[PDB]
């Protein structure tokens, strides 16, 4: 959401200890309404994981800890397990949508193997493609870990968020992550424009990637 | 055992409704508050809105989502909460919790988290017929070549319902094969990449067809993949 946000991942290796922030806003923690925290595990349902900003429901370990200050709250895993891995999410009311909150999730992934830098490959729409009236630019990212990433596009440098399509990062056969991002366009804005751009943001480092219509028609 | 069971999931037709019952066992249904939360598909968590207990008056109140449209009630005699959808658009395509409020006491007043979760059932919203996809060369060059080795690969586009099987040379070339996952465009279409890495000293003396299979619609598509000289 907007009114509460969190970090889209984050990750630690086992035996550490991570922090999860829940970033509200004067409207909801900083009021003063209690903050919960739901944790997803892959495939599954979510469950409750604390209530009150500190309690834990009986079938939760205390490696999991909840505090508040003033407009943000924070969930602290003392002791990284293996099965932590999962999606983590904070809720809250809020007094502005008269509802009840959420934040956007955070992925946890417990390290298992070396970080990995991503490798990007950008397609240009094909002439078959643009034949057909279509044009799609198609941008892989491949050999990365953990498996979280960030897409943005851009066209003669400034961004484009319109006719984004970006999947969910899955397993490779080297154990790896990778995942996929279209940009879907007109025959004729692909040719009006000079130049585009496929960004790819992993572990604080952005790996760019850039196609020109110009070029290899 | 606590249980929270739904059902009436599917795919459903822009425009129309569509009831979700969810049957709860094993506690006192009466006692508790149900809130109904949605995920949709790669997506987090949205709430939908929840009905208060019965000696609390048994008011509803509902997310600015959904307000006007869905509207929840409860028969404590058979433990059921409900989730009355009216009017859907395709946004509303989700993953739908029942979920119950607890009614754990605090510093003066009760906690409203949310402490038992039903596994929840697929609704989906769309108005996609079935359709057979194009594919589209992924043609490679220089530009794809990253030192020796290049990558290729079609583009799977448009079609309907999911999913399509993607092989290479009719399953002899599975070195350096990975097929996406599918996006789904705004149009309702589906579209997904296979894309194989090769060596680039190969790429003029042997051939690349992929293989797409696209059951729903009793279409296969075998398409060649030619090197670009640039």
């Amino acid at each position: 959401e907007s009114v509460l946000t969190q970090p889209p991942s984050v990750s630690g290796a086992p035996g550490q200890r991570v922090t999860i922030s829940c970033t509200g806003m004067n409207s909801n923690i900083g009021a003063g309404y209690d903050v919960y925290w739901y944790q997803q595990l892959p495939g599954r349902a979510p469950k409750l994981l604390i209530y009150g900003n500190s309690n834990r429901p009986s079938g939760v370990p205390d490696r999991f800890s909840g505090s508040r200050s003033g407009t943000s709250a924070s969930l602290a895993i003392t002791g990284l397990q293996a099965e932590d891995e999962a999606d983590y999410y904070c809720q809250s009311y809020d007094t502005s949508l008269n509802g009840w909150a959420f934040g956007g999730g955070t992925k946890l992934t417990v390290l298992g193997q070396p970080k990995a830098a991503p490798s990007v490959t950008l397609f240009p729409p094909s002439s078959e493609e643009l034949q057909a009236n279509k044009a799609t630019l198609v941008c892989l990212v491949s050999d990365f870990y953990p498996g979280a990433v960030t897409v943005a596009w851009k066209a003669d440098g400034s961004p484009v968020k319109v006719g984004v399509e970006t999947t969910k990062p899955s397993k490779q056969s080297n154990n790896k992550y990778a995942a996929s991002s279209y940009l879907s366009l007109t025959p004729e804005q692909w040719k009006s424009h000079r130049s585009y751009s496929c960004r790819v943001t992993h572990e604080g480092s952005t790996v760019e990637k850039t196609v020109a219509p110009a070029e290899c028609s | 055992e606590v249980q929270l069971v739904e059902s009436g999931g599917g795919l459903v037709q822009p425009g129309r409704s569509l009831r979700l019952p969810c049957t709860a066992s094993g506690f006192s249904f009466g006692d508790h508050a149900m809130s109904w939360v949605r995920q949709a598909p790669g997506k987090g968590l949205e709430w939908v809105g929840f009905i208060r207990k019965t000696t609390y008056g048994a008011t509803t109140h509902y997310a600015a989502a959904v307000r006007g449209r869905f509207t929840i009630s409860r028969d404590d005699s058979k433990s059921i909460v409900y989730l009355q959808m009216n009017s859907l658009k395709t946004e509303d395509t989700a993953v739908y919790f029942c979920t119950r409020v607890q009614l754990d006491y605090g510093p003066g007043y009760q906690y409203y988290g949310m402490d038992v979760w039903g596994q929840g059932t697929t609704v989906t919203v769309s108005s996609a017929s079935t359709k057979g996809p194009s594919v589209f060369p992924l043609a490679p060059s220089s530009k794809s070549t990253s030192g020796g080795t290049a990558a290729l690969g079609c583009l799977v586009k448009d079609y309907f319902p999911e999913p399509v099987t993607v092989s290479w040379n009719s399953g002899a070339l599975t070195s350096g094969v990975h097929t996406f996952p599918a996006v789904l465009q705004s149009s309702g279409l589906y579209s997904l990449s296979s894309v194989v890495t090769v060596p680039s000293s190969s790429l003029g003396t042997q051939t690349y067809i992929c293989n797409v299979n696209h059951k729903p619609s009793n279409t296969k598509v075998d398409k060649k993949v030619e090197p670009k000289s640039c």
